[PDB]
């Protein structure tokens, strides 16, 4: 929290077997995880809740 | 660049793969197939010149 | 034996400058015309000695009609990939 | 004004060559320079 | 003035934003189906990207 | 390959390289000049219909 | 993002890795052209984006005469003659801080005291 950006960095681990297939679509796998990431991805909260807000 | 042609293509369009491999035109062309018409002549020249 | 000519593309004439020269509707409508250009004289074509500048002086043959003096403004100073090429057809026998 | 320029003449093309020839613009669309002569 | 016919051109892009690909499609009439721009644009005569 | 194409065979000769675009405007210190300028506004004035 | 396009065929580059060098490289994918790379990014996505808070800036934006006026001063040529208008990003979520554009230097400046 103390830096003055907050940063994530990933990085896809490839198993023991090589693919040389799938080169030409590595950084086309990370764009697809990279939106799958982003969009179901549950940090905390009730599913089809948009928002909350406290009233007295 | 040694083009495809529309049976080729429209193949390839269909749902044939989720998406054309990146670099489909490298591998087809050490296969042998889809080349231009300067190599085509070239290679038959010197099939002539080679006898 | 169709042909008495070679069917092959003159690379000859290539290496002559030409420059492509857009006119004005009243000046294009009488530089365009068939029934014309026997080879006279159409004007004068004056380049200043430095360059950065040329004009078009046409002869007195306008008729006090239109301008005398004409501004060629430079579009384009190097042109690459435009050439002129003619076409006619070909002697048919033998 | 003073002779500081070159002036050449402007002269029409005769049309007893300009009858069953036609003369058109060529225009090769791309990036490179191509010369029909030397390439 | 000439005929008084009407041919409607619609451009349409295909996808929401939270898809991984969205592309671009064009409806030319008489032609059934919508096709991809690159294509309508190679047949006018654009080849390169 | 295609045994035929039906081509159609022509004398054609590269008769010149364009070296420069140019555009003629007539100078406006003429004193023929503001003649074209009313010929370009006869232009919009006219209604050749009848 | 930087879009680097073919040198021969003028078509689109795509990155390619060689391993010979651990290295970024840029193919072409019909004509077999390659170009290193001169930075490491090849993607971006902007989630939250001020691409186009001042679109259509041009040398005559003084001439509207539909844009307000202000007395505001330049600060960097010291004039008060100016056009201002508000952010041109029709998300409905960019605040109403004014972009000011000044009609003697053609700089632009902004009314934001929060972050600048
Ligand atoms: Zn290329
Ligand atoms: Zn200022």
């Amino acid at each position: 929290d103390n830096d003055e950006k907050l940063i994530i960095r990933c990085r896809v681990v490839r198993p023991k077997s090589l693919d040389a297939e799938t080169e030409a679509e590595e950084d086309h796998m990370l764009k697809k995880i990279e939106n799958t990431m982003l969009e179901n991805i549950t940090l905390r909260g009730v599913e089809n809740i948009e928002r909350v807000v406290m009233m007295k | 660049y040694a083009t495809l042609t529309i049976d080729e293509a429209e193949k390839r369009m269909d749902k044939k793969s989720g998406e054309v491999p990146r670099w489909l035109m490298k591998h087809l062309d050490n296969i042998g197939t889809t080349t231009t018409r300067y190599d085509r002549t070239r290679r038959k020249l010197k099939a002539v010149a080679d006898q | 034996k169709v042909y008495e000519e070679s069917l092959d593309l003159d690379l000859e004439r290539s290496n002559r400058q030409v420059w492509l020269v857009r006119l004005p509707m009243f000046l294009a409508e009488k530089w365009r015309d068939r029934n014309n250009l026997h080879g006279q004289e159409l004007g004068k074509i004056r380049i200043n000695k430095d360059g950065s500048k040329i004009t078009l002086l046409l002869n007195e043959n306008d008729n006090d009609s239109i301008p005398h003096e004409y501004d060629l403004e430079l579009t384009k100073k190097v042109v690459e990939n435009e050439y002129v090429f003619t076409e006619q057809n070909l002697k048919k026998y033998q | 004004d003073p002779n500081e320029y070159n002036e050449f003449p402007l002269r029409a093309i005769p049309k007893e060559d300009l009858e069953n020839m036609r003369t058109h613009l060529l225009k090769f669309q791309s990036k490179k320079k191509i010369n029909p002569v030397t390439d | 003035k000439g005929s008084r016919f009407i041919s409607t051109l619609q451009v349409k892009l295909y996808g929401r934003e939270g898809s991984s690909a969205r592309t671009i499609k064009a409806t030319l009439p008489y032609i059934k189906q919508d096709i991809p721009i690159v294509i309508i644009f190679r047949a006018l005569g654009i080849i390169p990207d | 390959y295609i045994p035929y194409v039906k081509t159609i065979p022509k004398k054609t000769a590269i008769v010149g390289t364009v070296c420069h675009e140019c555009q003629v405007m007539p100078s406006m210190n003429d004193p023929n000049y503001h003649k074209i300028v009313e010929q370009r506004r006869n232009i919009v004035k006219l209604n050749n219909k009848e | 993002t930087t879009f680097r396009f073919c040198r021969d065929c003028n078509n689109m580059l795509y990155p390619r890795e060689d391993k010979e060098n651990n290295r970024l490289l840029f193919e072409c994918r019909t004509c077999s052209y390659v170009e290193e790379a001169g930075s490491p990014l090849v993607y971006r996505h902007e989630l939250i984006t001020n691409i186009g808070e001042t679109a259509g800036v041009v040398q005559d934006i003084g001439s509207d005469p539909t844009l307000p006026r202000s007395d505001r001063e330049c600060p960097k040529c010291h004039s008060r003659e100016n056009v201002f208008f508000q952010s041109q990003q029709r998300r409905k979520d960019t605040s109403m801080v004014l972009f000011f554009v000044c009609l003697s230097c053609s700089h632009i400046f902004t009314s934001d005291q929060k972050n600048k």
